[PDB]
């Protein structure tokens, strides 16, 4: 992981020579008197009437002597270390590294500070080390490909880092520019970018000099096309990616429709003491059209939870909160075609529910008479064809049986 | 300034011609501007429809179960992770996949292609080129398993023609397919193994569970902190491997040069606990289990071994070595007809020296529902069988079913000890299966299936020690297995003493093989298996009493098997010489002894190598162990 | 004026406090407001899934031809 270490140390090495470079323009003041290093050290005034811009301001900035060296030194270290990974990894390309953009802000920023070594009175001499930071912002980049330090987090975290460059590049051009007309500081020129990336442009602060106009269109043409290909990213990753309380109960079914939906909430939901309770669906199929239209209903949408999912996904379980469920109904899909496959479910799904939950009231609705003696060990079953048949038989016997009993096991309060 | 709604104001139009000109360019640009924007909507819409050393995965249908065992055995040895992973596959990704893929560990690691290995344009997108391997991996979901190994060939062809030099890792389904990627580097038959594995568990309880263990990379750490002492126990002796060194270079065997294979074994297991299980020659290119006492070692050897850790990751017990710092083995050493089947179902066949009837026997008499000319028996009672029955319930009787019958007939077992074999099957067998079959002594068919009480008392369940359920039967992908898991559990129900042992395609529904939902023990064995999943052990369905008890199987292990090749390129050659799969000559076979109190005067494990190394030259694999667990 | 991007300018912050507030400001509420749209997106999009004298038409499958 050596190699990670060496792009970690340029990282800061670029944001460390960013900061110098801010450290030098709050302790460069250019009322004190401006000039090339030593001699003939000239004051200056900006005049509004007269077109012509003094470019002694903008060309030099007095450079400290230890700033001058220090800057020098993590200058050349971080061209050491670029060109480092430059001759370490050719990949079977000699040519093409100059035009990918990032070598040519590399040696602009870096190697005037390399030249100004040879002639003395060149050390008080501009050179956009604010510039730098969109390196920094190239060397984080690469460092997501490998360590996270959450898939999206990097995209927004880059999202930014590319607001903050614009910003800094924004601040110390115009603070720079300015220095020749109306002296601006790094405060205020920070203030002028700020209003003027989020298009408020109050205009106390606007640049008075071409010079400055045009770094003012050219920053806002800039971010106008490279903010929009982050928000593209963005969009592209947002979109991928799209694809409570105590005392709940779990719904465990196969295929959940409205009208077994809707006999689950009209009965559970008849009890006072069952209001407080919300009502989880696991069913791994996904959400039925008319479901959806119910469970959009206020009344609905904060007690019932729908999870697509299987009881046989310990995960899914876990989903469910199903070790902390006041009870889970395991009820058998009457509509297919094949009930002993349904019956066999639904076997699977209460001993699913029986392992991850030994302490859960299993509820359990199975259809064919042979394969009750599987979920004996539930708290409750039903057989769906004892039940019919013997109904159905005794209306042979006492008429009207089956409407006696179905009036009997619904709640109601006798008003109809 | 104004087109981007800065507006300064610093320059503004002072006239009422430049002032009505800037509103009628604002409303312009606000007219002409979205049009365009709508254009480069309608474009985008219409549009939306590495490193070094990767590894490419080609399914047909990548579902969540494959995939992450797959990444589980992969990424278990750090000499893979620096590899990135190409799956390609015809199908769109799936749901329960995209998750996964989404996790931050996987997003960069996990390359998912929607392509054909037919199409060299999709195997260009995939750098099969420059993969260092190419996992070809049949679908067992797809119902037509003719179909789904005619794909795994042809994409195991387009690969080879694509890059010819890509090691190529096939998994194969039917034994009838297997001789057309020969070719390949590794080949893995599901039906052989599975029938193999299946018969092995008749003769040698639990041999699919020890098989499952060794091919499954672990460090030895499951169940480390229960407080029982054989889940303890257990869990540390799952971490065992198979792993190879040269002689010369193995500071477990170097001593050993110029002394016998068993001397060395039992001395290099009393000293460090290692298994020497058998060796390959510099000469040949075949390893032999057990070569025995008249091998003599050389440094040229390389010795396959099972030990918790390669000896060069033991580099702890050698300086733990330095921290410290019976007879004895020596250095120096109807009857049946006895034969080779005659008809070989399928081109590979290894062919194995079985117990042979002295003449074939007529398809009528391989028929144990029908009476005959020869005989009027019926059922299973009228036969009067010495021996227990072992009762196959199978769908189709094929090669693989074979593959059941040769390790139960074989040469090197008892005679007196045979057991019949009654095929319990769905459909009427082809008259290729019976003349495959007809030669074998006590092999009988039956029509019927596990879910019907009738044909099983017909069978002789009353009277078999196996019952072996290969019945084959979702969106669901779990619920797979629940009409096997459930007509299964309806015979533990019947017959509680009989022993059934099935194969499941999930390991996650082992645990339903025989469930006592009102059982403390085996509920309270679900949180163990939660915790060892919490601990990202690949082997978490360890501790299930079925599985440990070699009951249940799933032939997603034999997935594992394929991957560990990627590392181990002995380990499939291992597990089918211990499965008696591929036979050469001067190599061992697996077989079990019981421990009767007459052996208890052999107090311990280190005790029973020296006796067994010192006069039969057997080498002890390890013990299956019965405890008193009262329900 | 300012949350609404206008700017006219007319009033402005003219001390480094007051400024750096508005600064502040416009960074909590281009941070603040987008979570809010983005909840209002996940909503608006499970959502998505006259006169006297009408007759009904009730069909199993209406296709062009019918119609
Ligand atoms: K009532
Ligand atoms: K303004
Ligand atoms: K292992
Ligand atoms: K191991
Ligand atoms: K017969
Ligand atoms: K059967
Ligand atoms: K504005
Ligand atoms: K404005
Ligand atoms: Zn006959």
């Amino acid at each position: 992981r050596s190699s990670l270490r060496i792009r970690l140390f340029n990282f800061s090495l670029k944001l460390l020579t960013c900061l110098l470079y801010i450290v030098r323009v709050l302790l460069d003041d250019p009322a004190l008197g401006i000039g090339c290093w030593g001699c003939p050290k000239q004051n200056y005034s900006f005049n509004d009437s007269s077109s012509e811009i003094n470019w002694a301001p903008i060309l030099w900035v007095e450079r400290k002597m230890t700033l001058w060296a220090i800057q020098v030194i993590v200058a050349i270290i971080s061209f050491l270390e670029t060109m480092l990974l430059i001759y370490l990894s050719y990949k079977g390309n000699i040519w093409e590294q100059i035009f990918r953009v990032s070598f040519v802000l590399e040696m602009i920023n870096t190697l005037p500070f390399i030249i100004t070594i040879f002639w003395p009175p060149l050390r008080n001499l501009f050179i956009p080390v604010f510039l730098n930071c969109w390196l920094a912002k190239h060397a984080l980049e690469n460092m997501i490909n490998d360590f996270h330090r959450s898939a999206m987090f990097n995209q927004v975290l880059i999202l930014f880092c590319t607001l903050l460059c614009l910003v800094f590049t924004g601040t110390c051009g115009i603070q720079h520019l300015e220095r020749a007309g109306e002296n601006l500081s790094l405060l205020t020129s920070f203030y002028f970018c700020i209003v003027t990336f989020s298009t408020v442009g109050y205009g106390d602060v606007t640049p008075k000099i071409w010079p400055s106009q045009l770094l003012v269109v050219i920053m806002i043409c800039v971010a106008l096309v490279v903010l929009p290909l982050q928000f593209e990213e963005l969009v592209y990753l947002w979109m991928e990616r799209q694809k409570q309380t105590e005392k709940h109960v779990v719904l465990c079914v196969s295929s959940l429709k409205i009208d077994l939906l809707m006999d689950f909430l009209n009965e559970f939901y008849a009890h006072p003491r069952l209001q407080d309770y919300y009502v989880v669906i696991l069913c791994p199929t996904e959400m039925d059209v008319q479901v959806r239209r119910v469970l959009q209903i206020p009344l609905w949408s904060q007690r019932v939870i729908y999870l697509q999912g299987s009881a046989l996904k310990d995960q899914d379980l876990m989903r469910a909160k199903m070790d902390n469920g006041e009870a889970c109904f395991i009820l058998s899909s009457r509509n297919e075609v094949d009930r002993t496959a349904a019956d066999h479910q639904t076997i699977l799904r209460a001993w699913a529910v029986k392992d991850f939950a030994p302490n859960c009231p299993l509820y359990v609705q199975i259809l064919k008479p042979e394969n009750k003696f599987h979920v004996k060990f539930a708290d409750h079953v039903v057989c769906e064809e004892e039940c019919k048949y013997a109904m159905l038989a005794l209306n042979c016997i006492c008429p009207a049986t089956s409407t006696l009993i179905t009036l009997l096991v619904h709640t109601s309060r006798g008003q109809e | 300034v104004t087109f981007s709604t800065v507006g300064y104001g610093d320059v503004t139009p002072k006239i009422w011609p430049s002032q009505l000109l800037v509103v009628i360019m604002i409303c312009v640009a606000l007219v002409v501007l979205p049009l365009q924007f709508e254009e480069l909507v309608y474009l985008w819409m219409e549009r939306q429809k590495q490193t070094e050393k990767h590894v490419v995965l080609c399914v047909s249908s990548l579902k969540i179960d494959l995939l992450m065992d797959f990444l589980n055995e992969f990424y278990a040895h750090p000499r893979l992770q620096d590899y990135y992973v190409v799956i390609l596959c015809p199908t769109e990704m799936d749901v329960q996949v995209r998750r996964v893929l989404q996790i931050p560990l996987w997003s960069q690691r996990v390359i998912y292609l929607q392509g054909s290995a037919l199409k060299d344009q999709d195997l260009m997108r995939a750098k099969m080129d420059n993969g260092e391997a190419c996992f070809i991996l049949s679908s067992r979901n797809e119902v037509d398993r003719t179909a789904a190994d005619h794909q795994t060939i042809l994409r195991a062809w387009a690969v080879k023609d694509f890059a010819p030099n890509c090691p190529l890792y096939v998994q194969i389904l039917k034994p009838e397919n297997k001789f057309h990627v020969k070719f390949a580097d590794h080949v893995v038959c599901e039906e052989e193994c599975k029938y193999a594995m299946l018969a092995l568990n008749c003769i040698c309880p639990a041999t699919s569970t020890l098989i499952t263990l060794l091919v499954h990379t672990s460090r030895g750490q499951e169940g480390q902190e229960s407080p029982e002492q054989w889940q303890r126990m257990y869990g540390r002796c799952s971490g065992n491997e198979v792993y190879h060194i040269r002689m010369g270079d193995s500071k477990f065997f170097r001593e050993y040069e110029g002394k016998s294979f068993t001397y060395a074994a039992f001395h290099a297991h009393k000293k460090y606990g290692v298994c020497l299980i058998g060796l390959k020659r510099e000469d040949n290119k075949s390893i032999l289990l057990n070569p025995g006492p008249r091998h003599i070692l050389a440094a040229s050897d390389t010795c396959f071994y099972i030990n918790i850790t390669k000896e060069e990751n033991s580099a702890f017990i050698f300086k733990q070595e330095e921290k410290r710092k019976i007879a004895p083995v020596l250095e120096l050493a109807v009857e049946y007809v006895k034969g080779y089947p005659p008809n070989s179902p399928y081109i590979g066949s290894s062919p194995t020296l079985c117990h042979l009837l002295p003449v074939k026997a007529p398809f009528c008499c391989l028929r144990l529902d029908k009476g005959c000319k020869h005989n009027s028996y019926e059922d299973a009672k009228a036969y009067g069988f010495k021996n227990k029955l072992i009762i196959v319930s199978a769908e189709t009787a094929g090669n693989g079913l074979y593959n059941f019958i040769v390790p139960l007939r074989a040469y090197y077992r008892s005679r007196k000890e045979l057991n019949p074999i009654v095929l319990l099957l769905d459909n009427k067998p082809d008259h290729h299966f019976l003349e495959a079959i007809c030669c074998f002594p006590m092999v009988y068919y039956m029509e019927g299936s596990v879910d019907n009480l009738d044909s099983l008392l017909q069978c002789g369940i009353i009277y078999a020690d196996n019952l072996v359920v290969v019945d084959k039967e979702a969106e669901e992908d779990y619920m797979a297995d629940a009409k096997t898991i459930v007509n299964v559990q309806t015979m533990f129900r019947l017959f509680p003493s009989l022993s059934i042992t099935t194969e499941l395609t999930h390991p996650s529904n082992m645990r339903f093989m025989q469930f006592r939902a009102k059982d403390s023990y085996s509920l309270a064995l679900s949180k163990l298996e939660k915790r060892e999943r919490e601990n990202g052990s690949n082997l978490a369905f360890m501790f299930r009493l079925p599985f440990a008890a070699g009951r249940v199987f799933s032939i997603s292990m034999l997935d594992t098997l394929l991957y560990q090749s990627f590392v181990k390129d002995y380990m499939i050659t291992i597990t089918r010489l211990l499965l008696g799969l591929d036979t050469t000559p001067g190599s061992g076979y697996l077989c079990a002894m019981k421990i009767t109190e007459g052996d208890l005067w052999i107090r311990t494990y280190g005790r029973l190598f020296q006796k067994l190394c010192s006069s039969s030259a057997e080498i002890p694999i390890g013990i299956y162990r019965t405890e008193s667990h009262v329900f």
